[PDB]
């Protein structure tokens, strides 16, 4: 993905494409009530003693 | 001869089923009657690979934008199921685990009319 | 315990408590109808001062599956054994003092749930 959208404008893929493809989701304050949200893609999502290990989300 | 080659198409680029010929094709059809058109004096392929792995379609000088993305909803097999045999020969093929990502657009137009009209009449006398 | 609603067999209705003067029983009689059907329970109205609930009967199994609810595996089921369990407090209103934690086997067609 991070291949296809360097590439836009050069090529026709963008932002919605990311929606279509299935990797980010727009979610609402009262659907965020129940995500398990990561802050950044590896700092949270690495092996420890555990946090949770079972997030669904991730911050831009 | 094996390989990944079902490719999805919009309304607006519905390519037809079976090769061009003179005894199956017809006039039918004629901004507004512009996009009509289309539909069949474009819509035999040629899908196009590019060394940064994408892929164009081509139905003419017009050109449709593709990548091989991948699919987890319609895991299916892909056959050619003539009617020959007990009930649709389908010979078997690639199966549906990724199918194209692509671009095919379109356009509007405008417009423009009156406001108001005249008034205060007088009957005589 | 408690006492439930018992309901008509005529009318369909929320039967009364009502004491037999001359044989000196209690009955259940209605409003709408005239059903009589005798008591078994002796006992009327019952009210909880204390209102002690057992959070464990208010607790439903599928907790397990909530990706936002720390998991741990120090503490293992006890029907199956399973070493999976979520855990939360009581998340109730009119909670007295207490910060007990709850437990939930994680594991599917077992949903027992304990407290420590
Ligand atoms: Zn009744
Ligand atoms: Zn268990």
């Amino acid at each position: 993905h991070i291949d296809q959208l360097k590439e836009r404008e050069y090529n026709n893929y963008s932002w919605q494409d990311l929606v279509a493809s299935g990797v980010v989701e727009y979610i609402d304050t009262l659907e965020e009530e129940t995500v398990m949200l990561a802050m950044t893609p590896d700092d949270l999502q690495e092996k420890e003693v555990a946090y949770c290990s079972t997030y669904t989300h991730c911050e831009i | 001869g094996n390989d990944l080659y079902f490719v999805k198409l919009p309304n607006f680029l519905s390519v037809e089923p079976r090769p061009f010929d003179p005894q199956y094709y017809e006039d039918e059809f004629e901004e507004e009657g512009r996009t009509r058109l289309k539909l069949k004096v474009e819509n035999n392929a040629r899908i196009v690979k590019w060394s940064d792995g994408s892929m164009s379609l081509h139905l003419g000088n017009e050109v449709f934008d593709v990548y091989k993305a991948p699919l987890q909803g319609d895991h299916n097999h892909l056959f050619i199921r003539q009617g020959t045999g007990l009930q649709g020969q389908a010979v078997f093929k690639t199966k549906l685990t990724f199918r194209p990502h692509s671009t095919d657009s379109a356009t509007h137009r405008k417009m423009t009319l009156s406001l108001a009209d005249r008034c205060s009449k007088t009957q005589k006398i | 315990g408690f006492v439930g609603i018992r309901f008509c067999q005529e009318c369909n209705n929320m039967l009364y408590p009502k004491e037999d003067k001359e044989n000196r029983i209690l009955l259940y009689a209605c409003r709408n109808c005239d059903y009589q059907q005798e008591a078994d329970n002796s006992c009327i109205y019952v009210n909880k001062i204390t209102h002690e609930v057992d959070e464990l009967t208010q607790i439903i199994a599928d907790v397990s599956q909530d990706p936002t609810l720390p998991r741990t595996e120090d503490h293992p089921c006890q029907k199956c054994g399973h070493k999976e369990a979520v855990f939360f407090q009581s998340h109730s209103a009119r909670a007295e003092d207490a910060m007990r934690l709850y437990y939930v086997c994680t594991a599917p067609h077992c949903g027992h749930r304990w407290t420590e």
